[PDB]
RNA sequence: AGUAACUGACGCUGAGGAGCGAAAGCGUGGGGAGCGAACAGGAUUAGAUACCCUGGUAGUCCACGCCGUAAACGGUGGGUACUAGGUGUGGGUUUCCUUCCUUGGGAUCCGUGCCGUAGCUAACGCAUUAAGUACCCCGCCUGGGGAGUACGGCCGCAAGG
RNA sequence: CGGCCAACUACGUGCCAGCAGCCGCGGUAAUACGUAGGGUCCGAGCGUUGUCCGGAAUUACUGGGCGUAAAGAGCUCGUAGGUGGUUUGUCGCGUUGUUCGUGAAAACUCACAGCUUAACUGUGGGCGUGCGGGCGAUACGGGCAGACUAGAGUACUGCAG
């Protein structure tokens, strides 16, 4: 049950990794070889893990579920965004706000804020009051709509997040732990296997690796709100 | 650990041998 | 320590059998012959504490090789007693 | 019904440049008193508020207690920081026999006849957490059974058997 | 020096519990193999078999883990050890986690367990606990 | 370190005991350039039995003996087995890139550092060179002063221990 | 009758007179002193002092520690002692099972009985954790007689300081 076959992510460079002397021994697991002192990461358990994680994916949106997409190194920013908004999903891209998830009911203020503005965009308010204060406050409508791009539409919360580069963004799979939210991952030879529930081995420096794994979920996400 | 106790200590010491030296005479007469 | 014809005559001359190094009878006979060299090189060089430490290592194995080959076997321990000359 | 035991309430104090800056930190435990207890460390400036914090804490973890009809199902012992706890389970009728900090844990997790006894850092923070940690210890009968891959019975003693029977009938 | 073999299996074990190993080797001998027979009966270890080592015979034990990575180990402690020896008559046998855990006791009868020297009425030397 | 030819448990620890043990100090005999306790002046200071300056004796050095203490510290007794890794550096054996010039790289045994898991700890931190997990033997602790002092004893020429 | 620790007000006094097991209360508005109301705990008793155990895991066998809190001898060698790898046979010393003798009575504990109940008394079991004799077992420790080479040591070849 494998849209991409094992020549399509070999090609992006997935069995890719990092140097040897950055390496995570708790990967030893899915280490094959290591070849010019970096990893070579086994495809066999990519695709007998990815299968797994296309089905978890399945069915937790097939059930009234939500994802929500992770990536904040600039080699995966444009590609986790245009997925996103293709399947209708939320994302970050810029910069993860430390405490998105267990923050929530404070955070949510900020999007009704945003869409308090919007309005005052829409009724024209920009010369009822002084030249400094609407300046700022169109510098303040910019820094939050550059912040919270795919945060307009948390309603409750993520019932399971993807994410790039675990180590990046620690603080995300550390609030997901916090909270319970199972999390998917797609985790290089120099991540921990013991915080993701749902591992993809692979690479993510790569730009094309990372954007063919969020290709797989994306068609996997859109396929479940298929079947709702 | 604090050089307070040190401190004290070596005072007992040095006012102990002090003491030594302003009787070595007269340990040495009655011994 | 000893040159390599010293431990050869002597290993031929306590050994048990004509390959046999190991022996407690070999061992004790090669540490006695090196002691008597230690003991001579001391008598010169009374300050020599470092080479008296080793000498006083030599010493000890030797007693405790004695003793094994006491309690294995008194006769042994006997002839070899008399045979190089040790007081006990 | 959730019961409720505020244990103690400390005020501390930091230092600035106008004076001393005093607030209230209480440690509450809450439970239902049918197997499940929650410990809780909240601090504010008022102790009203401080305790409220301290519940919703306590309410945020819960934890269940393995139970066998009115006791623990083993003695167990527990450290946390330098604060020991032994916990000894006790024939029925026996009632609580714990300090206060273990007493209140205890009362609130459900737990009616215990023999409790703390070893080391009178602390009550510290003796709460121990006392939690030696909570956490416990080994319901049939996880061990499932552990070892054997029937209930080749595992647990006959008289745990019947205390369940016994427990399960009322 | 190596003072007590039964120890040092048990600390093996322990250590590679703790650290998630799926398989010990260590040195065989009887006594190891028996309480490693114990050990397996009693359901706390997967499987053990002896190969050949370079001068003796080898111990491997391989670690029994659930679905969700728990240990079935929850300790190990020796009770008699070398120095002071520990005998308990047949009355007077000694419970380990209230009786979850397992006593193995050498009686002449062979190794048995708590429960099983009870039963037959037989006392020993109490080598370890196992819960 | 390698070969493993030899012996075949001969191992570990060790009360008491014996030996070694920085510097200062002590005895006898030499030596004495520089430095330099003590001691002299000068200066600073309210006062300088000090800091600073100019001199300067024991001592520092050698021979042979005493003494037996140190922040004699890694403030961590000795032996053994096990428990993620990464990276420097010292000694030695070896396979493969092979130019075989090259820290080429690997493997391995023995040291010596740094960073870091699990685990431990009150914390700081330790962390395969443990302060982790265990076993054997030894030394020591039991609130702070009085006091490592008095008394008695042993050792020492004495200082004193 | 402030908190530990059931039980608070008024008047008098003011760093006094006094209280106090500890923390500590007496500075004209004391729930801590003295006295009155009220209250609480016990009750033919109630308090104080003295002594022992407990709390004290605070001598830690059960059941503690030694980097910085008190605690690793300055370091080695080694005596007595403690402790000891794999394996075969044997002994039955330790260990273990059973049996017999003994472990006075009283006491303690269980049941019953008699004092109008209770204290108390009696009866019948248990207990008397031990020791001695016979018989059984040989896994472990030990002894005895062997064996093995992974510890330990020797030999040989190199090596660094």
């Amino acid at each position: 049950m494998a849209v991409v076959t094992m020549k399509q992510l070999l090609d992006s460079g997935a069995h890719f990794g990092h140097q040897t002397r950055r390496w995570n021994p708790k990967m030893k697991r899915f280490i094959f070889t290591d070849r010019n002192g970096i990893y070579i990461i086994d495809l066999q358990q990519t695709l007998t893990y990815i299968d797994k994680a296309y089905e978890f994916v399945k069915e937790t949106v097939a059930h009234g579920g939500t994802v929500l997409f992770v990536g904040t190194k600039k080699q995966a920013q444009e590609s986790i965004a245009e997925e996103a908004t293709r399947v209708g999903m939320p994302y970050v891209n810029q910069r993860w706000l430390g405490g998105m998830l267990t923050n929530f009911s404070t955070v949510h203020k900020r999007l009704q804020r945003l869409k308090e503005l919007e309005a005052m965009e829409q009724t024209g308010g920009f010369e009822g009051r002084t030249k400094k204060e609407i300046l700022m406050l169109t510098r303040e409508k910019n820094k939050l709509e550059r912040s919270l791009g795919g945060i307009r539409d948390m309603q409750k919360v993520p019932s399971a997040v993807w994410v790039v580069d675990t180590n990046k963004e620690h603080i995300a799979v550390g609030e997901a732990r916090k909270l319970g939210i199972p999390v998917i991952a797609i985790l290089d030879t120099n991540c921990d296997p013991d915080v993701v529930d749902y591992p993809i081995p692979g690479n993510d420096d790569a730009i094309r690796s990372a954007a063919l794994l969020t290709k797989v979920i994306a068609s996997a996400v859109a396929e479940g709100l298929q079947a709702r | 650990g604090s050089v307070i106790k040190k401190r004290r200590k070596r005072m007992s010491k040095k006012k102990h041998r002090k003491l030594l030296r302003r009787t070595r005479v007269q340990r040495r007469k009655l011994g | 320590a000893l040159t390599a014809e010293q431990k050869k005559e002597i290993l031929g001359q306590y050994g048990l059998h004509d390959t046999d190094t190991g022996s407690p009878e070999a061992q004790v006979a090669l540490l006695t012959k090196r002691i008597q060299d230690l003991t001579e090189h001391l008598k010169v060089h009374k300050h020599d504490h470092h080479s008296r430490r080793g000498l006083l290592l030599l010493v000890g194995r030797r007693r405790r090789l004695l003793k094994y080959v006491a309690q294995v076997d008194v006769a042994r321990y006997r002839s070899l007693i008399e045979r190089l000359g040790l007081r006990r | 019904n959730y019961i409720e035991r505020v244990v103690s309430i400390n005020r501390v104090s930091k230092v600035v440049k106008g004076g001393r800056r005093f607030s209230f930190t209480a440690l509450v435990i809450v439970g239902d008193g049918k197997g499940m207890v929650g410990v809780g460390y909240g601090k504010a400036k008022e102790v009203p508020a401080a305790i409220a914090k301290g519940v919703e804490e306590a309410r945020k973890n819960f934890f269940r207690v393995p139970l066998i009809g009115s006791t623990i199902t083993h003695p167990v012992q527990g450290e946390a920081a330098a604060g020991v706890v032994m916990l000894r389970p006790a024939s029925p009728g026996t009632g609580v026999i714990a300090g206060g900090a273990a007493r209140a844990v205890l009362e609130c997790a459900g737990v009616h006849d215990i023999l409790a006894k703390s070893l080391g850092s009178d602390n009550a923070i510290n003796v709460v957490h121990a006392t939690v940690a030696a909570l956490k210890l416990l080994q319901r009968p049939e996880e061990v059974a499932a552990r070892r891959g054997l029937p209930i019975e080749d595992v647990a003693p006959a008289g745990m058997l019947k205390a369940r029977r016994e427990s399960e009938a009322l | 020096t190596m003072t007590d073999p039964i120890a040092d299996f048990l600390t093996r074990l322990r250590n590679a519990n703790s650290a998630y190993h799926d398989e010990v080797t260590l040195p065989h001998s009887k006594l190891k193999a028996n309480i490693a027979e114990i050990l397996k009966r009693e359901g706390y270890i997967s499987d053990y078999r002896t190969e050949d080592a370079r001068v003796g015979k080898s111990l491997v034990v391989q670690l029994k883990y659930g679905p969700s990575r728990e240990r079935s180990i929850a300790g190990l402690r020796r009770v008699s050890k070398p120095g002071l020896r520990v005998y308990a008559k047949s009355t007077n046998l000694p419970r380990v986690l209230g009786g979850l855990g397992v006593a193995i006791i050498s009686t002449s009868s062979g190794l048995l367990t708590d429960r099983q020297a009870a039963r037959q009425g037989v006392g020993g030397e109490v080598l370890a606990y196992v819960w």
